[PDB]
């Protein structure tokens, strides 16, 4: 019976690890003896562990994680694609983690609940990848969201952050009620719920004249949540609203994290399941559109935070239209697109954070960086051009895919959006580097320099960034072995 | 069967009644306070708790020792809340 | 069907009959601990006092405060009358005599009592009056708090018994009365049912003299009277429960012959009056706890043993395999 | 015809829940909906749904409602608008949302026409399955804790995020 | 709203339900035709595909 | 497709579920499950057995 | 509880025992699981203590450090014993000894 | 008939949230109310499809639906009093200051 339990070595080790550090904080948080000290940066300390203990129980045991596989089935369903999803998410948690010290002990956020709710999310997230069922999937999702909700509002006295989680749980809880209406109805017509199941009963007829019109509204419907969770355009006006009013170590989280998850969720449902060519013109029209509206709109920000919001709407339209070619090269350039997207992500809000002890808000307060920090400014330059996808960097993966499928589906229409909304890009990701390096201001404004945790993780993204492509074999191995594993 | 719940319509019927019987004859001759939220969200809790035992104290003969231990991990997770909530000092009303 | 609301009428009728001589009762009772006589002119007795009450009452100018929710303003008592009356659908008085053979009755119940808190709600808020509307709130927290440790015995007993239907709970207790091994929990839900009643030691709308004023302040004439009835129902509602779960219901003392000589329906009535006797002595014997000493006492005392003991029982019972 | 008694009074119920202009109001009508949803739920035999949709919705939920919207005390200034510009927004979005998904389940489940001749004669009984049945709440209860315990405990999870949300957003000790 | 406003909103209700039931009724009634328009259409086009595949 | 039935025995619709997923679990193209697929669907929705059913009551009402 | 240990990639390594019990898994511990188990603690413990310095509890801060890391550490140590003795990890010592025993 | 007519009952709840969420621009509390409004509607598909299937999977769901939209409304209730706190009112143009 005990043995049943190693499928779930790793989640059971981070919950029970959070629990520990809930007891901890609440205990030692409340004493008078220890003066109520502070408790974000130990408790963020042992969680960093806690997060690193469990990538090791997860990595190390591969094989084990398919223990007991029919004993599980009706929960969950772990193979190699959840696998590696699952560690690059523990990864990208534990990364943020590390970026968030600072922040604790110099505005002094007190609140070690803020961990904790973090590693919930997590817990949620790994459920989420690991999900056969709508019910599972419907679960996490939930329980992601609601820790979300709660972490966006943390700044409990800030107008911007009680914006941001009201605006969060009224739109969050829009499009849940929405998908779960969707979930119902494929249920009502089909009498199933777990992924099996329905690949079994939607595969071979599509529409076949007689179509269900419960199952193709049910897909409709779920199709419209999973777009509002990678805030794709018309379902995307929550994301830049909660970007800029939430806290920048939960907007730095919210950035990654839920992208993967939910994107493992989309490859489970719908690339294993069969409506079929509807859903991929679903995300067609929407990736053109997130591409269109984000390249716009960020060339109308005058603020980073929004800025890189409206930059990330717009990178999930070049990665959704790998989704949409519906193509093994599909499926792997989507994964690559996310990791790279992820990396270089990770890259730009360790800046924004270190940026942060001296509260930078408007692009302009940039000026003269590569006067007052020159090795700051040259590494945020390089972050900027790999995010307008200049050759050789990292950031040129997306753009060569986005055309490679432009040629490939046969679509030019998609190939011209590209190249324009490129070049809008290109133009309002130099205008930083025209802010850092070009201008000479009247007034300067000196930044502090970052702790030792972001100086050691932007110097490792910034050697990715510039020296991926020199050596980019595991990366396209472990995704094309991702890409086959959703369907062997 | 719900052949039962047709006597607590018509008990329902007769009691409105009566009451507006009762009533009806003598016509002829801004300080907001967070601790009831905060209690109104532990009576949530608890109600979903009571709520989620009921099929399992009529199920306990067929589930075992797997559906106890199941429910004893669902109640070790809930009442590490209440612990915490009772030390953030959510249970005082002073 | 054309005779249940014959049935129904021969319920409710003799509950008001009932409720009207609780209240001289319990005048009686507290009048005899205070070496005093309680109303003794008004009739023999005063056997005649409940009746000449009701009938000043119904005499009695309603006055209709000039509130904007004048439809709530007067809902709210018949709510809780009408929620106080519903309850005794399920109560059975002895074997096969129920009007509504619940399978779901406890939970049925539990409903009810979690129904119970709106009528005290509405008529604090609608009442256009600050210290009802701030007394209202309190006493709705307070019946909201006890309610958790209420359903938590419940669930205790329905461990015990493997079914939600109330005499099929009364059956259970052939062998032994639950009151026996479990009275540590039948004193918890006998307290309990005296906060979730809002009766002393925990009556806080009683409080006028501590400055604070109960929901039903602004109210006269019937509305008034509806809510007094309500409360003394439900109290006589919470006697029968108790007499359910923990004392055998209808059964006897033994099962000899000589006890098994008088009915059932008498039994569960002298169980009944003991529990309503000990409603009217415990409010003749202590003083009453402040608004925060009774939330500390529903949150920090009750939910903790009532859930310890929900544990200690399931555990028991699964060990040794006991269950039903 | 039942079915279309409860159904109005959940129709009206509802508008007055979305366009009464006093908020206390919605939360008293939300409350009669969640009665009439559990007398469309005794109709369909599941009692146990019946009553946990009162103890749960009525009970808890929209007493939560009640003490938040009671004490925030709205005055309709602030909340007040004219919808009668909005009268065709909502006659399109309502149609579309009409013709498309009150007749989802037609060409599905296509209903039988009731007839000018007793088909109650030919409902067949299998005694086979009357001879232990199950309640509700025990065919709920023998799934809930072990085939599918993962679930219920990951609903745990979410109860207790519930927990420490409502503490760290709104707490202030004295 | 009047008392009186909510039952005769009501009443209203139970006509459009009751209108509803009708439209369910003609709803199935056309099945029969539907099917037979759809089987014309899919004659047509099978038609159509196997005579433009001959060239 | 469970099989939990609401009363507590196999559900009506799990023998057909069964018996289709199991000619899919070895038949290369769902063409040839088609038969069983359909089936299934009728005993969730009972859709073909109406439609006869209606066309009878159609003709009792067209001849009368 | 119907139970089945059955993973659906097949072990690659002689199979000692299919579902060995938690005692026999646990007295199957090397020198090298030992190991595992007590640098896992050893570091949680000093971390525990190093960030435990700033709030001043650096006592009860390497107790919390200290029991993530025992907990993280033994259900190293067993993953790793179970899986050599289910064949899922390379067991050259689980199979010396079972052709022995 | 009893299908379709157990259906348009709670589509007609669902189409209800919806309007609610169209009429209620100036109030953010009843589209609060207007989602749970919605999830009630598709906790009574579940519950509907559960018997017409005779499958316990829409009766399981439903439980935990329930679990989502009890901590949904508590967090969401949370959120509405910090921010009413931090504003002393509840009126949209309150809450309009992030945008662009
Ligand atoms: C033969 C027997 C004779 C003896 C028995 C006779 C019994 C008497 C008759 C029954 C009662 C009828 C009279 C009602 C009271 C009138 C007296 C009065 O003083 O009213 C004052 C009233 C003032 O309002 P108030 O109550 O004081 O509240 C003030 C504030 O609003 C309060 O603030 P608030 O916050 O509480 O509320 C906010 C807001 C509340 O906002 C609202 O309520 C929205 C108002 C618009 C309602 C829209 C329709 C809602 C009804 C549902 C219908 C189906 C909808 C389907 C939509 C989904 C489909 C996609 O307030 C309002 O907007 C008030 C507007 C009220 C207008 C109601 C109009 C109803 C529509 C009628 C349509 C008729 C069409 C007929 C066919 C229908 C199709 C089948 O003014 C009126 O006179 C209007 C009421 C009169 C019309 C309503 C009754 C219609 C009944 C028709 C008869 C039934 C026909 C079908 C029979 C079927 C047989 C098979
Ligand atoms: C076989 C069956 C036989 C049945 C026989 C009985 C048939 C009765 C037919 C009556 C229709 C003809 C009426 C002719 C005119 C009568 C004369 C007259 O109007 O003077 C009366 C006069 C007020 O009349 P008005 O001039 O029109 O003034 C209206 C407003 O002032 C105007 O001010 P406003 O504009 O500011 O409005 C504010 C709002 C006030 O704000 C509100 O929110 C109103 C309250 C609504 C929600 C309140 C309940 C939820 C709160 C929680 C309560 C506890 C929950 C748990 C306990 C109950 C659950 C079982 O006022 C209203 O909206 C009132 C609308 C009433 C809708 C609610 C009542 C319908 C409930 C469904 C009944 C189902 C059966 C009837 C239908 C059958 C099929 C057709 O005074 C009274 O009504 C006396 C107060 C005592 C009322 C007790 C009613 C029961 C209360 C306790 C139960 C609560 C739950 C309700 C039942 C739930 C069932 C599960
Ligand atoms: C604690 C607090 C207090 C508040 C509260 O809780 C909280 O308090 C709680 C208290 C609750 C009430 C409790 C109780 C009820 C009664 C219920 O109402 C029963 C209705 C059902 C039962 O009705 C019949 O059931 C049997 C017949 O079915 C009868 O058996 C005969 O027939 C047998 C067979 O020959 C013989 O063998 C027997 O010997 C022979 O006797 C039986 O006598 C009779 O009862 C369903 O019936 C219908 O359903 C049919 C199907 O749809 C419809 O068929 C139609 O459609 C068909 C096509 O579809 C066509 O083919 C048809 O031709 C065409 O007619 C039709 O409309 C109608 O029949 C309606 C709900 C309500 C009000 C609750 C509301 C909510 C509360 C107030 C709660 C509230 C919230
Ligand atoms: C001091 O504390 C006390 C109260 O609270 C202040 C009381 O309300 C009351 C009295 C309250 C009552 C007697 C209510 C009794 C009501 C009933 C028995 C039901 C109605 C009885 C009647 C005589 C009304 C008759 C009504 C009709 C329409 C006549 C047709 C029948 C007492 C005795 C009391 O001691
Ligand atoms: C060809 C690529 C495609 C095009 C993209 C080009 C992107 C760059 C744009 C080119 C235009 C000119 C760029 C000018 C940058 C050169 C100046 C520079 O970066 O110097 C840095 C140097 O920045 C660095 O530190 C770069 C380190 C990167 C290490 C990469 C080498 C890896 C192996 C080397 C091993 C160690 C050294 C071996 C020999 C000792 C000095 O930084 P400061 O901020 O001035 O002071 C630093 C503080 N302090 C001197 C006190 C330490
Ligand atoms: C307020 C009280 C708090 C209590 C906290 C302490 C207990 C918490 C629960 C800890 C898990 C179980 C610990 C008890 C050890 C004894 C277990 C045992 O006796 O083994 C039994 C088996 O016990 C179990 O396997 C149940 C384990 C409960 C599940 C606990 C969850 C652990 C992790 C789950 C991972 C899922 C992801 C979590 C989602 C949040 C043997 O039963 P059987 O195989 O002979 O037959 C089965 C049964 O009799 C018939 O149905
Ligand atoms: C791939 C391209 C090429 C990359 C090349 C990689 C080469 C390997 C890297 C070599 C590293 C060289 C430096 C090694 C010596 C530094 C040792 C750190 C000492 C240390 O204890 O640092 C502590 C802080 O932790 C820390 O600062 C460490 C945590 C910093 C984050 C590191 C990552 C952790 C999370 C993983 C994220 C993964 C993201 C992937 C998506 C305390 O420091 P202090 O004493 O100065 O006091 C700080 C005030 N509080
Ligand atoms: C998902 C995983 C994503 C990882 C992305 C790839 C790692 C990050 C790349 C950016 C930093 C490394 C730049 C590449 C180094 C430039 C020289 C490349 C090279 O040919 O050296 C070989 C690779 O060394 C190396 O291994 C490169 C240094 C380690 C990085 C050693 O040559 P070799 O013979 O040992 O390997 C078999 C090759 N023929
Ligand atoms: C895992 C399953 C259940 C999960 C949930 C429950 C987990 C258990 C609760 C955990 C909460 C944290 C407990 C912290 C206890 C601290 C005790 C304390 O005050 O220590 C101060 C107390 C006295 O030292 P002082 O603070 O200098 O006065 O103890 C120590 O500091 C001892 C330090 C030596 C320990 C080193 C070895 C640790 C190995 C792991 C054990
Ligand atoms: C400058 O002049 C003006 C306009 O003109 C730009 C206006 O509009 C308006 C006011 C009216 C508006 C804004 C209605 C437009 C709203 C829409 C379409 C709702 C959808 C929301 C967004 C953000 C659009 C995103 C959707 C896209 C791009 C396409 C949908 C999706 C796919 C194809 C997949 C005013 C006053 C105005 O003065």
């Amino acid at each position: 019976m005990f043995n049943l339990f190693l499928a779930v070595f790793p989640e059971i080790f981070i919950i029970n690890a959070t629990f520990i550090l809930l007891i901890h904080g609440v205990v030692f948080s409340t004493s008078k003896k220890y003066d109520y000290p502070p408790l974000a940066s130990n408790v963020g300390w042992l969680g960093l562990l806690s997060v690193l203990i469990t990538l090791l129980l997860l990595a190390a045991g591969a094989p084990l994680l398919t223990i007991a596989h029919l004993f599980w089935n009706n929960l969950f369903r772990r193979d190699n694609f959840t696998y590696f999803c699952q560690i690059f998410l523990l990864l990208s948690t534990a990364g943020t983690i590390s970026m968030c010290f600072d922040f604790f002990d110099q505005e002094r956020f007190d609140a070690f609940e803020f961990i904790v709710l973090i590693l919930l999310s997590t817990c949620g997230m790994l459920f989420m990848i690991s999900a056969y069922d709508l019910i599972a999937m419907y679960l996490a999702i939930e329980l992601q969201s609601l820790c979300f909700y709660v972490i966006a509002a943390s700044k409990r006295k800030s107008e911007f952050s009680t914006e941001a989680g009201l605006k969060y749980l009224i739109l969050g809880a829009f499009s849940s009620g929405i998908l779960l209406f969707g979930c119902s109805m494929i249920y009502g017509s089909t009498g199933a719920t777990h992924f099996d199941q329905l690949a079994k009963i939607l595969t071979g007829y599509e529409i076949t004249g007689a179509r269900s019109s419960g199952i193709f509204m049910g897909i409709l419907f779920i199709a419209v949540g999973f777009l509002f969770k990678i805030t794709a355009v018309p379902f995307h006006m929550w994301a830049p609203d909660i970007y800029e009013g939430s806290p920048t170590p939960v907007t730095a989280f919210l950035s990654i994290a839920p992208k993967i998850s939910i994107f493992a969720n989309i490859l489970r449902v719908f690339i294993y399941g069969s409506y079929g060519a509807t859903l991929q013109q679903i995300f067609f029209f929407c990736s053109i559109a997130s591409m269109i509206l984000g390249a716009l709109a960020a060339m109308a920000q005058t603020k980073v935070k929004r800025l890189l919001a409206y930059s990330s709407i717009g990178h999930v339209g070049y990665i959704c239209i790998g989704f949409s070619c519906g193509t093994i090269e599909g499926i792997q350039s989507l994964l690559i697109g996310i990791f790279i997207y992820a990396l270089m992500t990770m890259d730009a809000f360790a800046i924004v954070l270190a940026l942060r002890q001296t509260r930078v808000k408007y692009i302009a307060d940039l000026g003269a960086l590569a006067k007052t920090n020159p090795i700051l400014a040259i590494t945020f330059s390089i972050t900027m051009f790999s995010y307008a996808g200049i050759p050789p960097l990292a950031g040129f993966c997306s753009k060569f895919y986005l055309f490679f499928a432009a040629l490939g589906c046969g679509a030019y229409f998609l190939a011209l959006v590209g190249v324009v909304t490129s070049v809008i890009g290109c133009f309002y990701y130099i205008r930083l580097v025209k802010r850092m390096f070009f201008d000479t201001p009247r007034t300067w404004i000196l930044y502090e320099p970052m702790d030792r945790n972001k100086s050691l993780l932007l110097a490792m993204t910034s050697f990715f960034i510039t020296l991926f492509l020199l050596y980019p074999s595991p990366l396209f191995s472990v995704t094309h072995q991702m890409a086959l594993s959703l369907y062997l | 069967m719900m052949l039962e719940f047709a006597p607590i319509f018509i008990y329902l019927v007769i009691s409105l009644l009566v009451s507006l019987i009762l009533l009806g004859v003598p016509f002829l001759f801004s300080r907001f306070d967070i601790r009831f939220y905060l209690v109104s969200i532990l009576f949530l809790i608890f109600d979903l708790e009571v709520t989620f035992f009921f099929p399992w104290a009529v199920s306990l003969n067929k589930i075992d020792l797997f559906g106890f231990w199941s429910m004893m991990a669902f109640l070790f997770i809930l009442t590490i809340g209440f612990l915490y909530e009772w030390k953030r000092g959510a249970l005082d009303w002073e | 069907y054309i005779a249940v609301p014959a049935e129904i009428l021969g319920i409710i009728l003799p509950l008001l009959l009932g409720v009207a001589f609780l209240v001289l009762a319990e005048r009686k009772v507290m009048a005899f601990v205070q070496r005093r006589k309680g109303p003794d002119v008004v009739g023999s007795f005063g056997l005649l006092q409940p009746l000449a009450d009701g009938l000043k009452l119904i005499l009695k100018e309603p006055i209709s405060p000039s509130s904007a929710n004048f439809f709530l303003f007067r809902m709210a008592p018949v709510a809780t009358f009408m929620l106080s009356l519903v309850a005794w659908a399920v109560v059975p008085f002895d074997y096969g005599m129920v009007l509504s053979d619940l399978n779901i009755g406890l939970l049925y119940l539990f409903a009810i009592s979690s129904l119970g808190v709106y009528g005290i709600i509405i008529a604090g808020r609608s009442s256009n009056s600050k210290y009802a509307f701030l007394g209202a709130l309190r006493s709705a927290a307070q019946m909201v708090s006890y309610e958790v440790s209420i359903g938590l015995i419940l669930i205790t007993v329905l461990i015990c018994v493997g079914s939600c239907n109330l005499s099929e709970i009364v059956m259970a207790q052939k062998q032994i009365w639950f009151g026996i091994p479990l009275f540590p929990v039948l004193v918890m839900f006998f307290i309990s049912c005296l906060a979730e009643t809002n009766r002393a030691p925990f009556d806080l709308p009683e409080a006028e003299a501590e400055l604070v004023a109960g929901y039903n302040v602004e109210y006269s004439s019937m509305g008034f009277a509806l809510f007094f009835l309500g409360e003394y129902a439900n109290m006589i509602l919470m006697s029968g429960l108790c007499t359910l779960f923990f004392l055998g219901g209808w059964l006897p003392i033994l099962d000899l012959p000589i006890f098994k000589k008088i009915p059932g329906s008498i039994w569960f009535s002298i169980k009944v009056l003991f529990f309503l006797f000990l409603y009217i002595w415990v409010r003749a014997a202590f003083p009453r706890y402040r608004y925060d000493q009774l939330m500390g006492l529903g949150w920090k005392v009750f939910l903790p043993l009532s859930l310890a003991w929900v544990v200690s029982v399931s555990g028991l019972l699964v060990t040794f395999q006991w269950l039903p | 015809m039942i079915l279309s008694v409860l159904s109005s009074l959940a129709l009206v119920s509802g508008l007055m829940v979305v366009r009464a202009k006093n908020p206390v109001h919605s939360v008293l009508f939300f409350i009669l909906v969640f009665c009439d949803t559990s007398g469309l739920l005794l109709l369909l035999g599941l009692d146990f749904f019946a009553m946990i949709f009162l103890v749960v919705y009525i009970g808890a939920i929209a007493v939560l409602f009640l003490f938040v919207v009671m004490m925030f005390h709205i005055q309709i200034a602030e909340i007040h608008e004219e919808v009668l510009r909005y009268l065709p927004v909502s006659g399109i979005i309502g149609l579309i949302f009409w013709w498309e998904m009150f007749f989802i389940l037609d060409n599905e489940s296509i209903p039988l026409l009731p007839t000018q001749r007793n088909t109650t004669s030919l409902r067949y009984t299998v005694y086979a399955g009357k001879v232990r049945s199950w309640t509700n709440l025990e065919t709920l209860g023998n799934l809930l804790y072990t085939y599918y315990f993962v679930w219920f405990l990951v609903s745990s999870l979410i109860l207790l995020v519930a927990m420490i949300g409502a503490i760290v957003l709104t707490m202030h000790r004295t | 709203v009047k008392v009186l406003t909510y039952f005769g909103m009501t009443l209203a209700a139970f006509a459009f339900w009751q209108s509803m039931d009708k439209v369910h009724v003609w709803i199935a009634l056309h099945q029969d035709e539907k099917q037979e328009r759809m089987e014309k259409e899919a004659e047509v086009r099978r038609v159509r595909a196997e005579l433009l595949r001959k060239a | 497709a469970s099989g939990w039935g609401i009363t507590g025995n196999k559900g009506r619709c799990y023998d057909f579920w069964m018996d289709f997923s199991e000619c899919m679990s070895h038949c290369r193209e769902p063409k040839d499950c088609t038969l069983l697929r359909e089936d299934y669907l009728e005993c969730l929705h009972h859709s073909k057995e109406f439609q006869r059913r209606n066309r009878i009551y159609k003709e009792e009402q067209r001849k009368l | 509880m119907n139970t089945d240990i059955t993973a659906l990639e097949k072990a690659q390594y002689p199979v000692v025992d299919r579902n060995p019990a938690f005692t026999k898994v646990v007295g199957n511990f090397s020198t090298l699981d030992y190991l595992r188990f007590s640098t896992i603690t050893g570091i949680s413990v000093t971390v525990g203590y190093l960030s435990g310095i700033k709030p001043g509890i650096k006592g009860p801060s390497m107790v919390t450090g200290g029991l993530i890391g025992l907990m993280g550490g033994f259900m190293y140590a067993y993953q790793n014993s179970a899986g050599r003795l289910m064949g899922f990890f390379p067991n050259d010592g689980e199979v010396a000894s079972y052709q022995k025993r | 008939m009893d299908l379709i007519k157990y259906f348009t009952f709670s589509m007609i709840i669902f189409i209800l949230g919806i309007w609610g969420i169209l009429l209620n621009r100036r109030n953010i509390l009843i589209m609060l109310m207007s989602i749970e409004l919605m999830l009630l509607a598709v906790n009574l598909n579940f519950l509907v499809f559960s018997v017409s299937l005779d499958d316990m999977m829409g009766q399981v769901f439903a439980l935990l639906v329930l679990t989502v939209a009890a901590a949904e409304s508590a967090i969401g209730l949370a959120i509405f009093v910090i921010t009413f706190r931090v504003r002393g009112t509840i009126a949209v143009e309150f809450i309009n200051s992030i945008q662009g």
